[PDB]
């Protein structure tokens, strides 16, 4: 009745870090959506 | 000559316009507190300009006319559907924290705008700092699942990395049952189921994480209901303190004009709210997105540019 | 072609190679960059004084200066680059990958 | 940056490859690179985050190594004959030092690889900049200096950027590793034509800068950076899009699109001097760069892709800054198949 | 360099088997060997004894593939009393391809291998004889 | 589980539409009756009535450029011709021997 | 069974287009894998400078 | 050969600025006004040809070709306006504009006096045509058939520039009349066997051969009504024409090579039609009966003889127009019960009488019953055969005993026996389909009372 349109399956294939996942490569992760990543004073004893 | 690189070559530097009077400030409280007659009067005796709190149709008052748009035009949620059943099986919970959350990054992004191009302060409700507090109590009651404050803390990372917190936070502080009590005599039934365990929650994620992570960098002001009612005393404690440990002081004119071509072109600003992360409560069908995208188009002043609309009367379109 | 030209050449070759090793510290590639420059510099000088080029001599110096500031810019780099991890190991860069 | 600053550092990199454009002597043109690479990095690092401080270092390593053997090229070349003009290179082994110079200068393979690397890195502006002016200078040190060149060191060189870049832009669902891939590829197609005829050189490099002049424009104007986002792209501007869509069936190379034009005249060109092999390894090759445009497409604009619910909100805004030259890329990266023989203006 | 090729190419191709054996086999070996380097390079797979193990596969492996080669297609060509014909040269790739594949052990690899070398040996014949150029001089 | 199983929000797939419930006499061409109307008109004037009617007339009698007749006519007169001289009418050479000039073999 | 499944679905299927497409894919997978490590481009690189200088002369 | 090319271009305009509930009728009535202004170029000569200028000449082989092309656009667009209507007007333009833009490139295709032109638009052709497909098709599959229509033809077509170009360096003209006259033997070498190939291959995969015929199945099936006519039409005939036009310079070399096509397309014939009688879908069965029809246009030209091409001229067109008939047929059905399985919607006969006439018709012009110009082409192909040797007409017949089976089998699985009784949305056949079946109908049976026209230049 209506044209096949992707749903969210089909859009979470082109969603990985690269194309072709292998088991080496699987454990990557794709890059923020902003390309920022978390960045993850000295004492002295002056004494006598 | 729209404000760009040129111009701050030229002539334009927001340095000049401050007269230690900007002081952005918001103003945080409970559900029903008398947060806003306090804001209003704040900006009213300091003379900046009051913001009133973001809605569903926030962003359909600054675009084409004031008049709000559709509901499913403009927001596909409701709060009195997240009164009424909270627990709803379309996620609309969700679906609401997120649009309000947008709505509020927007917000902040014309305060910031404003302040920077005109130099006269801002007085703001729950601003984008505070809107998780409510996604707090939302996972806490059982309202949305655990991906939905995930996708909350992402998207608020992205988009809150790149602002200035505010000068001033007042908070008023209201025991719940006196809140409960007003909820009651305000008289609009949706709110009248709002549980005990919900506002007490979002009255304890106030206190909890909102508090100290916002004393560490900005000037904070508790006050309780009997204190909040006079403004002279808020304004007189207001203009004693002093700002110095804010991000403020550091900033100088190359930063001020990062920030005010940031606060300008909202569709940079609001780039982030629509990252590609599936979560059912938000993502919609490609054939509910294309007919709700041609029935906006099909709105009167939509269609084209605000400028090049023949039917809402603009008149020399073929020489524009 | 003397001994001594070859020499300078085989320098500039194990420069080169010691910098395509990357064992650890970016600071020993720059350090292998500057050794190329220097054995450049030197072959330069050789070459120009051996055959009288006298207005040739400009050409040493001008080297010499470019090469200094190009090594001062990658310095900063390497500083900021530092400043994010707390080391300058080269192995810490592997963030992009093609 | 202060728009000043800004304006000075690009004014100083054209100024820098004019330098090496219009210089007869060896040390002026490396003087040139020279002023080049130390006014690119600032450009490079405009947004401040530890990725583009990487993409900036890797590409001051290689940049800074590919000068250095430039200059042990000339070197060499003076001491075999004094001589300072840009001639021919007169020593065979100081011809294949300045070749791999050129080659890591362009990122030619095997030079290859810091190429997606710094166009990940750096932002869009950046990627366009660096994919688009930093061809000019080496490629025209080649041209003058062509007739010099071994055809068999140039044309293995550009048979492997071609071979490399097809496959490395299969994997890759970043946009700006697809265009630095695809600037490999486009680049091996340059050099394989170079020792036969330099005019089809340039007309490749005027056809490729004007392909990715209008691919990066358009990825600038709908700011996606990956696939997803990209697909996100119909539900606010369906005729970006499009756009896009036929854009990318130029650059690969489909007739009767502008991007058939160079490849066939290249072809045209090594049938005249008895080649036949590399040509069809080089078309069946770029049939992968065809395929993976061709899934790019599809992502794109061919099917409609779910989309998020505060989208709407982004259709009650209009873009506040607009790129004036975007229509005249696209109309000349799309329609100028039939100005096919004005090339004799020697471009 | 070209000496491995110059060797090779100046030995007739109905005679001299063992010296075109082994000449085909160096030529493998130093493809391995290059192979090998490559790999080593680009991935370091565990230490240097496992390196070193790796490189000695692949350099007798293509040594091999090169030995079977050299022998199969000297030997049908002088059997077959018909030199220069591109179908010796077929058997003889196709021949080392099936070597591979046992090396490998892999029935499909085996097959795909005796195809896909026998095609390019018979190409690389056709193109001795008729004269064909991989990399063109400039003519024009 | 407190997933909703919905994967996402989408519309219900609709149902067909009948071009004649709601307009007898459809044509099936367009749910507007007259430009439907129209469209059945001008499909059936300019399909069956100008191009199928007037386009086979004129292949009927296009001019003899094909040169039937003409062939017919000169092998008429040519075999009237090569009878009555007693020629023995197609010759087996197409072209004059004497005007070709044979390589000699001297073998 | 041999018109139909045999050879149109299967061994027609299997000789030109899939062989393609696994051969591409396994050659996309091997060229861009590479892990970002400056220190293997670079050997790989001093590899390729010393096979120029000594082949192509 | 402006006259035609002109208002094919001018249809453009005309289209986006029309109004929007009457793009339709001004897209058919001057797309017939201009098929009726492409009917005077029939008028050929049994001299040289039609050259008029110096790009674009015409032949009684480019003729009928043309009148076809010109004619299919109405009926594209009157089949393709009953699933476009829930959709916009900006995109059912757009697919107007593609269907205008692909006959164009087909019409300025024909005529190509270059070969470098004529490759131009043969390739040209291609990126409407994937458009149509991967854009207005139904099912998920239909992004891989696209890909499959591509990079098939690719792999066929970038070695023949290759080659085209050669040659335009030894001979120095790709002009089709100087290539003629001034067409030398080719000798038996490698260089000349590897050229043969790339000429030839690029033809071969586009008829298509019955090795590279793969991506034809899944195109016809995921396309929609108009692509499936377009491809079953006009598109597969450019590999025959092509090969026509360019076995010209390949002789002597064409008598050796042309075993093992010869061979593959004489049992691919047989392979395809029995593949029709074990198939589920009605789409896929027209699909592989083109492949067989194609095969045997193939073997025709591959023979090159007079009586060769004249039947594979014939052939061509004959089954353009049969081939667009079953899919209009096939898709009437379809719309109405949206399976497009044959076994499910059965005994339409007995609800659709009109329609059960016109799925006879076509099934009998498709069995090449006579004296249908189906049944000349085959005949003449098959006599041609004969003559290159006897033992061919085992093949040929074992072919029409299958291709009679497959199409009384096609016929009678859905017009005769009992309806299913669980469907009932099956409403009475519409006036526009039936026009489309009649005009599809008509001129098959009006050429075959003068068949010279559609029977080549060897005439
Ligand atoms: C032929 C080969 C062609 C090669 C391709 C050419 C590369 C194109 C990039 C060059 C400029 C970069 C740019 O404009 O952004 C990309 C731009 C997209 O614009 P955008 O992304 O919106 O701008 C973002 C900027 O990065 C935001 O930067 P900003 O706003 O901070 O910069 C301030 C702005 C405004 O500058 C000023 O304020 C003027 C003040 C004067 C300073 C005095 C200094 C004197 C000492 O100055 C500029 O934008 C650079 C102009 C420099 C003049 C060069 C001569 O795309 C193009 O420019 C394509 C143009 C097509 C090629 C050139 C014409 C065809 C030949
Ligand atoms: C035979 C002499 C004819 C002289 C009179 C002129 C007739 C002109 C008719 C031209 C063709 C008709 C147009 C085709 C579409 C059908 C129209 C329709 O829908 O019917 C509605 C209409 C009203 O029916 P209804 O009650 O409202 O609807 C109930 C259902 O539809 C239920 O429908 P149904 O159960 O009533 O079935 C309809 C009926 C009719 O529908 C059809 O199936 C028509 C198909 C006819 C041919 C099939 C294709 C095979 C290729 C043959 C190509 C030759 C064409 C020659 C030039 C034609 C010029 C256009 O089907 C049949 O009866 C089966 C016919 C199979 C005969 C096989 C023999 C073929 C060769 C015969 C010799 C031809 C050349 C002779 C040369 C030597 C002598 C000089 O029915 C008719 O008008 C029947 C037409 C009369 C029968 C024609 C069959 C023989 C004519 C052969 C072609 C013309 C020969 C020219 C001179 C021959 C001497
Ligand atoms: C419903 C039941 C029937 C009722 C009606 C009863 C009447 C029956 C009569 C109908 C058929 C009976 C046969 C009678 C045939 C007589 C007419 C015939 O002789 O004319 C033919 C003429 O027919 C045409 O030649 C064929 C038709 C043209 C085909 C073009 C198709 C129309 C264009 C549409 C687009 C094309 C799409 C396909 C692309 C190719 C052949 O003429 P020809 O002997 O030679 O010479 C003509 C006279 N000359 C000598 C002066 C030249
Ligand atoms: C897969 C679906 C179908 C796709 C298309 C298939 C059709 C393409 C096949 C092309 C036809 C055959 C190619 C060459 C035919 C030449 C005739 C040859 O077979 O006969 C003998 C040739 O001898 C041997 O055949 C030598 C060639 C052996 C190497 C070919 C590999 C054999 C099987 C490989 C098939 C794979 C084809 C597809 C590759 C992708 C005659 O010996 P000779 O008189 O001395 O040579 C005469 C030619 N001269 C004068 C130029 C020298
Ligand atoms: C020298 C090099 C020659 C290179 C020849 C290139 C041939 C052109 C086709 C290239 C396709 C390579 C890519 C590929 O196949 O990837 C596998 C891919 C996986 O699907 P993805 O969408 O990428 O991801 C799904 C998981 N999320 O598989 C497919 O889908 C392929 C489907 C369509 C195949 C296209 C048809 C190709 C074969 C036709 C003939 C061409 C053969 C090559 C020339 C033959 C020699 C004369
Ligand atoms: C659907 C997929 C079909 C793929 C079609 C591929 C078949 C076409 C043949 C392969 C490509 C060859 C292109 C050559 C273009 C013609 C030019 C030519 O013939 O000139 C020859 C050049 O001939 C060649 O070089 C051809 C070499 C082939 C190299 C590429 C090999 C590709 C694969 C070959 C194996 C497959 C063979 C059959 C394929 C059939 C397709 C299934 C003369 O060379 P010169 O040096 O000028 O002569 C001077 C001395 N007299
Ligand atoms: N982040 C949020 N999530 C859900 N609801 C919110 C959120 N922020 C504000 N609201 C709703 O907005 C309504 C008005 O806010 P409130 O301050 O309590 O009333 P008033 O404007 O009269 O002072 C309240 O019913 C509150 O529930």
């Amino acid at each position: 009745a209506r044209q096949w349109q992707p749903d969210v399956e089909w859009a979470e294939q082109f969603g990985g870090a690269v194309m072709y996942p292998t088991k080496e490569t699987a454990h990557w992760k794709p890059p923020p959506w902003n390309d920022v990543d978390p960045p993850k004073n000295l004492t002295l004893n002056f004494g006598p | 000559l729209q404000y760009g690189p040129l111009a701050f070559v030229l002539g334009e530097r927001t340095t000049r316009k401050l007269t230690e009077t900007s002081k952005v400030i918001t103003v945080d409280g409970n559900i029903c507190s008398g947060k806003g007659r306090l804001a209003r009067e704040i900006a009213e005796k300091l003379g900046l300009r009051h913001f009133p709190e973001a809605g569903i149709h926030y962003a359909d008052s600054t675009t084409g006319d004031g008049k709000p748009l559709d509901v499913q035009l403009s927001g596909n949620c409701s709060l009195e559907k997240f009164y009424d059943d909270p627990k709803s099986n379309d996620g609309n919970s969700y679906r609401l924290q997120s649009w309000l959350y947008a709505s509020r990054l927007l917000q902040y992004a014309d305060a910031l705008e404003h302040l920077l191009s005109t130099g006269q302060g801002v007085v703001l409700e729950r601003s984008i700092y505070s809107d998780f507090v409510f996604l707090e109590a939302m996972y806490r009651q059982g309202f949305i699942r655990k991906q939905c404050v995930e996708h909350y803390n992402e998207v608020k990372k992205v988009t809150a990395c790149e602002y200035l917190p505010p000068h001033v936070v007042v908070y008023v502080d209201v025991p719940v049952p006196e809140i409960q009590s007003r909820i009651q005599k305000k008289g609009n039934p949706h709110e009248m189921k709002i549980t005990a365990a919900y506002l007490q929650d979002i009255e304890n994620a106030y206190k909890k994480t909102f508090l100290p992570e916002m004393s560490e960098k900005c000037e904070v002001l508790q006050y309780s209901a009997r204190e909040a009612e006079d403004a002279e005393k808020v304004v007189e404690d207001i203009e004693y303190l002093k700002c110095d440990k804010g991000p403020w002081p550091d900033q100088d004119d190359r930063t001020f004009h990062r920030l005010r071509m940031l606060v300008q072109n909202k569709l940079e600003v609001l780039n982030y709210t629509t990252i590609p992360v599936y979560l059912p409560e938000i993502t919609i069908g490609a054939h509910q997105s294309d007919r709700v995208f041609q029935k906006f188009t099909e709105l009167p002043g939509r269609k084209y540019s605000p400028g090049y609309n023949e039917d809402v009367g603009d008149k020399w379109i073929w020489l524009k | 072609m003397p001994l001594v030209y070859m020499n300078i050449i085989m320098a500039f070759a194990i420069a080169l190679a010691g910098l395509l090793m990357y064992r650890s510290h970016l600071m020993s590639s720059l350090l292998c960059l500057e050794g190329m420059m220097l054995s450049l510099f030197i072959m330069s000088t050789l070459i120009i004084l051996n055959t009288h080029f006298t207005l040739a001599n400009m050409m040493p110096i001008i080297l010499l200066v470019f090469a200094a500031c190009e090594a001062a810019l990658g310095l900063s780099l390497l500083v900021m680059v530092s400043n994010t991890y707390g080391t300058d190991y080269v192995q810490n860069l592997n963030l992009l990958q093609c | 940056m202060n728009p000043i600053i800004y304006t000075t550092l690009i004014m100083t990199v054209m100024s820098g490859t004019m330098l090496v454009m219009i210089s007869s002597h060896w040390l002026l043109i490396w003087i040139g690179f020279e002023m080049n690479l130390l006014a690119m990095i600032p450009v490079l690092m405009k947004n401040f985050n530890p990725r583009a401080t990487e993409a900036a270092t890797k590409y001051f390593l290689t940049q800074a190594t590919a000068s250095m053997m430039l200059m042990m090229a000339i070197i060499i070349n003076l001491l075999y004959s004094g001589q300072w003009t840009i001639t021919k290179m007169f020593n065979p082994v100081a011809m294949t030092m300045m070749t791999m110079a050129l080659a890591m200068k362009l990122g030619l393979s095997p030079f290859h690889f810091w190429v997606p690397e710094v166009t990940q890195g750096i932002s869009l502006q950046a990627g366009l900049l660096l994919l688009t002016w930093q061809k000019l200078a080496p490629l025209s040190v080649l041209c003058q200096i062509s007739q010099s060149i071994n055809p068999n060191l140039m044309l293995t060189m550009a048979m492997l950027s071609i071979l490399i870049g097809g496959w490395g832009g299969l994997n890759q669902t970043q946009l700006r590793k697809i265009m630095a891939y695809s600037s490999i590829a486009h680049m091996g197609w340059m050099t394989a034509v170079l020792p036969y005829n330099t005019t089809m050189t340039i007309l490749n490099l005027l056809i490729y800068i004007t392909m990715t002049l209008a691919m990066f424009m358009l990825l600038i104007h709908s700011s996606a950076t990956t696939t997803l986002s990209l697909s996100h792209t119909w539900n606010k501007m369906p005729v970006i899009t499009s756009l896009m869509m036929v854009t990318l069936l130029s650059m690969g190379g489909l007739p009767p699109l502008s991007g058939f034009m160079p490849k066939w005249m290249i072809i045209q060109e090594m049938t005249k001097n008895e080649s036949i092999i590399m040509p069809t390894l080089m078309a069946m090759t770029a049939l992968l760069n065809l395929y993976f445009y061709m899934r790019l497409a599809y992502s794109s604009s061919l099917t409609m892709f779910p989309s998020t619910n505060n989208m709407k909100m982004k259709w009650q805004f209009e873009h506040t800054k607009q790129m004036k030259l975007l229509p005249t890329m696209i109309v000349l990266s799309t329609l100028v198949l039939p100005m096919t023989p004005a090339l004799s203006s020697l471009n | 360099a070209k000496t491995l090729l110059h060797k090779y190419s100046d030995i007739p191709e109905g005679t001299e088997c063992h010296r075109k054996a082994y000449a085909s086999t160096s030529i493998g070996g130093a493809t391995g060997l290059i192979v090998s380097a490559y790999s080593i390079a680009l991935k370091p797979p565990a230490s240097f004894l496992e390196g070193v193990a790796r490189t000695g596969r692949y350099t007798f492996t293509s040594a091999a593939i090169g030995a079977i080669f050299g022998l199969t297609s000297c030997i049908s060509a002088q059997v077959r009393e018909k030199p220069d014909d591109p179908l010796n040269y077929f058997i003889g790739g196709c021949a080392g391809g099936l070597t591979l594949g046992a090396r490998t052990r892999s029935y499909g690899i085996g097959a795909a291998a005796c195809a896909y070398m026998g095609l390019t040996a018979a190409l690389v014949k056709m193109g001795q004889l008729e004269g064909w150029q991989v990399f063109a001089e400039p003519k024009v | 589980p407190p997933e909703p199983t919905i994967r996402l929000q989408e519309d219900p797939d609709p149902e067909d539409e009948n071009l004649y419930e709601k307009n007898p006499d459809s044509h099936g061409y367009d749910k507007d009756p007259i430009v439907d109307l129209w469209n059945m008109r001008v499909v059936f004037f300019f399909g069956f009535s100008i191009v199928l009617v007037l386009g086979s007339t004129f292949v009927a009698y296009l001019p003899d450029y094909r040169m039937q007749e003409w062939a017919r006519r000169e092998a008429e007169r040519l075999v009237k011709y090569r009878e009555a001289n007693g020629l023995p009418l197609m010759e087996s050479n197409c072209f004059d021997p004497n005007k070709i000039q044979l390589p000699e073999d001297e073998d | 069974k041999s018109a139909s499944s045999l050879l149109d679905l299967i061994w027609l299927e299997t000789i030109l287009p899939k062989t393609t497409s696994f051969i591409q894919m396994k050659m996309s997978i091997m060229v861009s894998n590479q892990k970002g490590l400056i220190k293997l481009y670079f050997l790989s690189f001093l590899i390729t400078i010393m096979i120029s200088m000594t082949l192509f002369n | 050969m402006l006259k035609i090319i002109i208002p094919t271009t001018m249809l453009l305009p005309m289209t986006w600025m029309s109004k929007h509930n009457m793009i339709w009728i001004n897209a058919t009535v001057h797309s017939l006004l201009i098929s009726l202004i492409s009917l005077s170029l029939l008028n050929q000569l049994g001299e040289n040809s039609l050259n008029f200028s110096l790009t674009f000449f015409s032949d009684s082989l480019s003729a009928p070709l043309l009148v076809l092309t010109t004619w299919l656009l109405p009926l594209m667009l009157m089949a393709s306006q009953s699933h476009l209507s829930k959709e916009t007007t900006t995109r059912k333009k757009l697919y107007i504009t593609m269907l205008i833009l692909l006959q164009l490139f087909l019409i300025m295709t024909f005529t190509a006096t270059e070969l470098i032109l004529f490759y131009i638009l043969f390739e040209a052709t291609l990126v409407p045509t994937l458009i149509i497909i991967t854009r207005w098709g139904n099912q998920t599959e239909r992004l891989n058939a696209g890909l499959y229509f591509l990079f098939y033809t690719l792999a066929g077509s970038l070695p023949l520039l290759v080659a085209l170009v050669y040659i335009q360096n030894t001979t120095g003209s790709l002009n089709f009349l100087i290539i003629h006259y001034w067409s030398h033997p080719l000798s038996n070498s490698w260089s000349n066997i590897f050229m043969w190939l790339a000429c030839i291959m690029a033809f071969m995969v586009k008829m298509p051969l019955y090795g590279l015929h793969l991506w034809l199945p899944k195109a016809h099936v995921e396309a929609p009504i108009a692509g499936s006519m377009v491809l079953a039409a006009v598109l597969l005939k450019l590999g025959g024409y092509g090969m026509m036009r360019i076995t010209t310079i390949l002789n002597p070399l064409t008598n050796y090579m042309a075993y093992p096509f010869l061979m593959l397309s004489m049992w691919g014939m047989i392979m395809t039609s029995s593949i029709c009688l074990r198939q589920t879908d009605l789409k896929s069965l027209i699909a592989y009966s083109s492949v067989s029809h194609m095969a045997l246009v193939i073997v025709a030209i591959m023979i090159q003889t007079p009586w060769s091409f004249m039947g594979a001229t014939a052939l061509m067109i004959a089954h353009g127009l049969t081939s667009s008939m079953l899919f209009c047929l096939a898709n009437t059905n379809y719309e109405r019960v949206h399976s497009r399985t044959m076994i499910l919607a059965r005994g339409l006969q007995t609800l659709l009488p009109l329609m059960a006439t016109w799925w006879l018709v076509a099934s009998l012009t498709n069995l090449a019953l006579p004296p249908s110009i189906n049944l000349i082409g085959e005949l003449f192909i098959i006599t041609a055969s004969f003559s290159w040797s006897n033992i061919t007409i085992i093949l040929m017949g074992m072919n029409m005993m299958i291709t009679a089976l497959y199409s009384l089998y096609m016929l009678i699985t859905t017009q005769r026996g009992k309806y299913t009784h669980h469907i009932n949305n099956i409403k009475p056949s519409f006036t526009r389909e039936n026009a489309l079946m009649a005009l599809h109908i008509l001129p098959l049976l009006l050429l075959t009372l003068n068949p010279k026209m559609i029977l080549g230049p060897l005439y």
